[PDB]
């Protein structure tokens, strides 16, 4: 069941680039594309990634695009950047300048058809293929702008296929332009109506573990896609390595995804660790899930004790005992009973992986669909609407094609999912 | 930290149960549909049994005895008892009694009875009917409408001087996950403030013996409600006896008696879920102070001054004994003898 | 007490000890059924594609 | 001799029959190549074996058997693995992708673009039969395929073999093993589709056999190898009265006639006893009476429930080992004087018994003790009920919000489907406690 991924946009492919460097070390897989690693159990599923290359070499199942040429060379002069396949760069020269309308409608609308026909070409030659996955920015404008005509695009093609996104959220501690919040409610609306799972990574919440937790007072983009790398190899564990669950992206789909529109998770990782610093004491099996479960280790700025978890899903690393992840996993609901729904019984999944990740003895990765993300999303909509008010900053777009009337449907359909989220919240 | 559902508002005794788990601060009182609890404060009626003890993690355990109601049903009792080899037609402390619809085996009752030169007054079951001639009391039955039983009205009940008042004696037991039968200390006699009339019965409050009924009322003791120490110094003076050896004694064999009947049938051993229940057990004594059986509550309510020592007795014996947190009220019944 | 219709072979015995005495959808209509699903999955798909070309 | 066809399906259907079939192989002294040298008739014959195996001219001993999976990973390591030889490339069907937890999926979108063929390879296998008597479903309750294709399936058969006997074997979701939120879903709308054309069904519930593996072959943490293990030795006693020389439940309307009185309760409950570790060191073996008497704790049952709080209507005893009569005998009368076992007025107050002098068999290096003497009880009892309601509230907490419903209309199913299946349900809790529950 092979996954194609897809990294748009700055943000987009230096998080995607990353991942890709992580995994392909889980794997054992070389900067050249050849296999190196001491255990078969590692290419059981490699093909749900990697495509099999001639002298038995493994090519990531990757496209990278951008409007703008320079960071997709800065990704080809990266460690892993030969791995990539060199037809799967497919890339413009204007930029889209943090502008929606430019990345969705006019600059990126150039561009789109000849990344569809990369995408079809990776597709053909996939035995049974299950869906995809995007890595992109939703503050910017080619991640966000053509990151979204790039998915709507994809479902008309492959309207039975699994879209997932990994999508970054713009937060004014980390904010390059003052459009982002503009550029972020035009994608929301996208994602609610065309992803099936859509990983909610706060570039607020990113900060804050670095700045708090791990007690770096000058966070680098380097720094907070540390976060990202280990909880997109975290997220994806089960599909990459053989476990007892032979688990898929539409079964992950059904099971956590209760009604169409709330499908943006709340992702979770521990030990939260420093690039670089050394972890010498690994945590215990109740460690690793009160950690998982802590608000701190959340990667979107939610408080999950201000909503209540529709499902969740989690992802354990390493040799431990299942007996004690069954006791600890059953012991957090027991005792933390009303933070989840009542009408969704036995809505907490756990499965168990025996390889790590790097530098980790063991390892714990957490997705929830929470109500609480609503707080993530009225973040946003105050950030819009206290532009949007004096029609602030608008003809940056509007200059472009668009009208004032699409800014406000796009405001109107997040507010919409703020109050389903408050209505199953209270539920 | 445990948790608990509370599932029977109208419960006086499992409400200062809820109030006294919340106060040792290691018991959560969760909303009533949560099925992550540790224990269950069930309802009286169609109480889901067949959801217990499926919850992955939890020791559940719940405040009634599935199949208890046999004991604690007017027709169901005499049916368990003329029909249960261990209590048998020939027990000595159940009034004769027949279950009937709306039973030639009671017409030949009667017909032996008064025809025979004896006493001869019943009473109903389920507003009674205490009568001499069974016409009245067939009569009734039908324009009543559920299942009956007719008993042997105590014609000559032990009377209370000065008075010559009536009255029936409550007791409670507790029995817990290990099917120990727990008596406590303190009944309470509920009395009747009227004396005792044997020439009319339609006078129902010098007959019914209710603290509901009683509504004249206090005359004696308060609420007409006279408990052990008085009672046991009454029989002291009146009778030169004692409330253990002429009354109490009688009580323990018939309670135990009751409950090891149907152990088998309601037991929670090897259960994925564990049962303890509250009874109220009621007798009668006649003036030969002989002590009889007449019924068993299942969801009994206790006396006003009892409840915050009882209501702690069943959190230590039937709630901490299962769920521990970080001399006694009760006397433990078991006896074992030879042969 | 009774037991009632002992049979014996070398492989076992069988028989009954009693203690107390007493006192479709035709193939065309599954076939229309599971066309008339196909029939409801294909308008919401022709519905997701006429939504996807506005 | 009448033969039987097994059809397994989804992945608890087609693991469990892996189970079962390889203790069907080593209780005839079938090889895995597929040789019994114990058979002389070679190429044929009509001996009590031949119910479940069919014979090649070379003397091979085939499975009456097929295994349907909507997607291949299960059964392909069926095509690969120890009795890669004993089935036919046809007798083993799968599609490419599964139905994803979906009843909706499996039932309707993708279970109609395979089951033409699924027919198809069950008529090869009817068309060897002289005298074809029904069929044994093994299938999960949970799963997309398990529940949607097999309620598909048993409509299918029933136009197809109108008179042929249907039986079931249904894995009952438990969380403690359970791969999706969905399951009570899917279990209500198979058992709603399928209780007109099933029989007679035994329901295992993965939560009753997860302890007994726990408790009995002190097992941390057992595996679907556990389970299944253990699942196929009550299966094997179930159908050890087909497969070998007896006179009771000697064919599949004898389990309809012994067990169901009426046709909507046909859900036996199955007791099995003694379950005892391989690891243990010093044992005593239990006698006729300790086994029997087991067979009345709720512990081991294959669905927990209690008996004593419903009413019976018919009760079988299935011995296998060193068993006569006599001591069956002594030891129902001594347990009926100490358990609380009701029959309705209906029914007369009896216990079916049959007894096969070979002691069970246990697969070497499993995880079961040999004993000498075993015994499955399967009673119909009311108190079986107790399963339908915990299912249907679970039905009910979900579906009060349409939670997930939107997966089942997506695949062509209406809602209306989910309140037809529900009500039904509800239905057949009524007639349980009706013939159960005195007022
Ligand atoms: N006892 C037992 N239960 C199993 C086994 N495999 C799966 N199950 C149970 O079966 C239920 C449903 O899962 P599956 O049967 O695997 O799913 P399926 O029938 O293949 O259908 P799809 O995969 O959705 O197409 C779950 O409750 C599982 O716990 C097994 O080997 N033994
Ligand atoms: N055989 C009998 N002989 C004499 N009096 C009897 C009697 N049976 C019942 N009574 C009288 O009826 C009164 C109430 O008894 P009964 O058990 O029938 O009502 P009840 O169900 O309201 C008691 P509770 O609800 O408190 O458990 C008793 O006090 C007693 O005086
Ligand atoms: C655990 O983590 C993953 C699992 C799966 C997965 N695969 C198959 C069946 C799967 N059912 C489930 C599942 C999920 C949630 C609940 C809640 C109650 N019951 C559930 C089952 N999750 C499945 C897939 C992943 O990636 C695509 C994973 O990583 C993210
Ligand atoms: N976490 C993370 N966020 C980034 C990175 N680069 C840019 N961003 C965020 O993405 C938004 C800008 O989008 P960008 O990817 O640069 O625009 P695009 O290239 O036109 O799609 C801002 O909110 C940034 O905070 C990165 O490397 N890591
Ligand atoms: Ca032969
Ligand atoms: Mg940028
Ligand atoms: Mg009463
Ligand atoms: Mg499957």
């Amino acid at each position: 069941r092979e996954i194609v991924h897809i990294q748009a946009g700055q943000c987009g492919n230096q998080i995607g680039a990353k991942f890709w460097e992580v995994i392909s070390d889980e794997h054992g897989i070389d900067p050249t594309g050849s296999y190196h690693g001491d255990s078969d159990l590692q290419l059981e599923r490699i093909n749900v990634y990697y495509n099999e290359a001639t002298g038995n070499k493994y090519v990531p199942r990757a496209i990278l695009v951008d409007l703008e040429p320079g960071t997709m060379d800065s990704v080809r002069s990266g460690p892993f950047g030969q791995i990539f396949r060199p037809d799967n760069f497919v890339f413009g020269q204007s930029g889209a300048g943090n502008n929606w309308a430019k990345g969705h409608y006019t600059e990126g609308a150039e561009l789109v058809d000849s990344v569809l026909d990369v995408v079809r070409k990776e597709s053909e030659s996939c035995d049974c293929l299950q869906g995809f996955q995007l890595t992109h920015s939703l503050g910017g404008g080619t991640g966000s702008g053509m990151g979204t005509l790039l998915i709507s695009k994809i479902r008309e093609e492959y309207p039975d296929r699994i879209m997932n996104t990994f999508s970054v959220m713009p937060s004014p501690k980390v904010s390059d332009t003052v459009v982002e919040p503009y550029n972020a409610t035009l994608s929301v609306h996208q994602l609610v109506e065309n992803t099936d799972e859509t990983y909610c990574i706060d570039n607020e919440a990113l900060y804050d573990i670095c700045f708090r937790t791990l007690k770096l007072t000058t966070p680098t983009y380097g720094d907070l896609n540390h976060l990202v790398s280990a909880t997109m190899s975290g997220v994806t564990t089960c599909l990459r390595f053989p476990g007892q669950l032979n688990a898929d992206l539409r079964k992950l789909a059904v099971n956590m995804v209760p009604f169409p529109r709330l499908h943006f998770f709340m992702p979770g990782f521990a030990p939260l660790t420093s690039r670089g610093s050394q972890q010498y004491r690994a945590l215990t099996v109740p460690e690793l899930t009160q950690q998982m479960f802590d608000s701190k280790n959340m990667m979107a700025a939610c408080d999950p004790r201000h909503g209540r978890y529709l499902t969740v899903a989690a992802i354990f690393r390493g040799r431990m005992s299942m007996k004690e992840v069954d006791e600890q996993m059953l012991n957090v609901q027991n005792k933390n009973s009303s933070y989840f729904v009542e009408w969704i019984p036995n809505n907490v999944k756990t499965a168990v992986c025996d390889i790590p990740p790097r530098g980790l003895k063991m390892s714990a990765t957490f997705i929830g669909n929470s109500t609480a993300i609503q707080e993530l999303f009225k973040r946003i909509s105050e950030q819009f609407t206290a532009m949007f008010r004096r029609k602030a900053f608008l003809h940056w777009y509007t200059g472009e094609g668009m009208d004032e009337m699409e800014f406000t449907e796009a405001e109107s359909n997040m507010n919409d999912l703020v109050s389903e989220y408050q209505q199953y919240q209270d539920a | 930290m445990y948790t608990f559902v509370v599932r029977d508002e109208n419960s006086s005794v499992y409400a200062e149960v809820s109030r006294l788990l919340l106060a040792t601060g290691q018991w959560k009182r969760l909303r009533k549909d949560n099925p992550r609890f540790n224990l269950m404060l069930g309802e009286r009626n169609r109480l889901p049994f067949g959801r217990l003890g499926h919850e992955p993690g939890l020791v559940q355990l719940v405040n009634y005895y599935r199949g208890a109601d046999k004991l604690c049903r007017k027709a169901s009792l005499v049916k368990l008892i003329k029909t249960s080899p261990e209590l048998s037609e020939s027990c000595t402390w159940f009034p004769e009694s027949y279950v009937i619809y709306p039973r030639e085996v009671f017409l030949a009752a009667y017909n032996r009875r008064r025809e025979g030169r004896e006493g001869n007054v019943w009473i109903a079951k389920s507003g009674i009917l205490i009568s001499s001639e069974a016409s009245e009391l067939l009569d009734f039955i039908d324009e009543q409408g559920q299942v009956h039983v007719i008993q042997k009205y105590l014609e000559k009940p032990l009377l209370l001087e000065p008075g010559h008042r009536k009255f029936d004696i409550r007791s409670w037991v507790l029995v817990d996950h290990l099917y120990n039968i727990y008596l406590y200390r303190e009944g309470v006699l509920r009395t009747s403030s009227e004396p005792y009339n044997s020439a009319n019965f339609q006078d129902k409050t010098c007959h019914l013996t209710n603290h509901c009924i009683q509504k004249n009322y206090g005359r004696y003791e308060e609420g007409n409600e006279m408990f052990f120490e008085e009672f046991n110094q009454y029989l002291m003076d009146a009778l030169n006896t004692t409330l253990e050896n002429s009354i109490l004694l009688q009580i323990k064999h018939i309670i135990r008696s009751c409950l090891m009947c149907i152990e088998p049938a309601i037991s929670t051993k090897h259960l994925h879920y564990q049962s303890f229940q509250l009874f109220g057990f009621d007798f009668m004594v006649d003036e030969e102070l002989k002590v009889w059986l007449i019924e068993v509550n299942g969801a009994p309510a206790c006396a006003q001054k009892l409840y915050a020592e009882l209501c702690q007795g069943i959190v230590d014996v039937a709630i901490s004994s299962v769920f521990p947190l970080a001399t006694s009220i009760f006397i433990k019944l078991h006896h074992h003898h030879h042969h | 007490m009774e037991v009632i219709e002992l049979n014996k072979c070398t492989s076992g015995q069988s028989f009954e000890v009693i203690l107390k005495p007493p006192s479709d959808p035709s193939l065309e209509e599954i076939q229309k059924k599971l066309e008339a699903a196909e029939e409801r999955r294909k308008y919401q798909e022709a519905e997701l594609l006429k939504h996807l070309a506005e | 001799m009448r033969e039987c066809i097994s059809i397994h399906v989804g992945q608890a259907g087609v693991q469990i029959g892996n189970a079962c079939w390889e203790l069907y192989c080593l209780e005839h002294g079938i090889q895995p190549d597929g040789q019994m040298p114990s058979d002389k008739t070679i190429g044929g014959g009509d001996d009590s074996f031949n119910t479940f195996f069919s014979e090649t001219g070379a003397g091979k001993h085939v499975p009456r058997a097929v295994f349907v999976d909507l997607e291949p990973t299960v059964i392909d390591e069926v095509r690969t693995g120890t009795y890669r030889q004993l089935f036919h490339p046809e007798q083993l069907i799968t599609g490419k992708e599964d139905a994803a937890n979906n009843y909706a999926r499996g039932h309707y979108t993708i279970g109609k673009e395979i089951i033409d063929l699924v027919l198809d390879r069950i008529r090869k296998l009817a068309d060897q039969c002289t005298g074809l008597q029904g069929f044994l479903v093994f299938h999960s309750f949970g799963g997309g395929t398990g529940s949607g294709f097999t309620s598909l399936l048993m409509e299918r058969l029933s136009v197809d073999y109108g008179k042929k006997s249907k039986l079931e074997f249904s894995i009952y979701p438990a969380p403690q093993v359970s791969t999706a939120v969905v399951e009570p879903y899917n279990s209500i709308l198979t058992t709603h589709t399928t209780l007109e054309h099933s029989d007679c069904a035994f329901m295992v519930d993965n939560e009753a056999i997860y302890d007994i593996c726990r408790r009995n072959l002190d097992i941390e943490r057992p595996t679907y190898t556990n389970l299944n293990r253990l699942i196929s030795q009550i299966v094997s006693s179930i159908t050890a009265s087909l497969r070998f020389d007896g006179a009771l439940n000697v064919d599949l309307t004898e389990f309809q006639t012994n067990l169901v009185p009426y046709p909507r309760i046909h859900f036996p409950l199955a007791t099995y006893a003694p379950v005892i570790s391989a690891e243990k060191a010093y044992h005593e073996q239990l006698s006729v009476a300790e086994i029997t008497n087991a067979c009345f704790e709720p512990a081991n049952q294959m669905v927990k429930c209690d008996p004593r709080h419903g009413k019976y209507m018919a009760c079988c005893l299935l011995y296998r080992g060193d068993v006569v009569p006599k001591d069956v005998n002594a030891a129902i009368a001594t347990i009926k004087t100490k358990r609380s076992i009701q029959f309705v007025d209906w029914c007369p107050t009896g216990f079916k018994v049959g007894i096969n002098y070979q002691p069970p068999t246990v697969v070497p290096g499993g995880d079961l003790a040999k004993v000498q003497r075993a015994v499955c009880m399967l009673s119909n009892t009311t108190a079986i009920a107790e399963a339908w309601a915990r299912l249907d509230h679970k039905f009910d907490l979900m579906y009060a919000k349409r939670a997930f419903v939107h997966w089942y209309v997506g695949e062509g199913m209406e809602e209306g489907e989910f309140s037809e299946a529900r009500e039904d349900m509800a239905a057949l809790e009524k007639d349980y406690e009706e013939v159960g529950v005195d007022s």
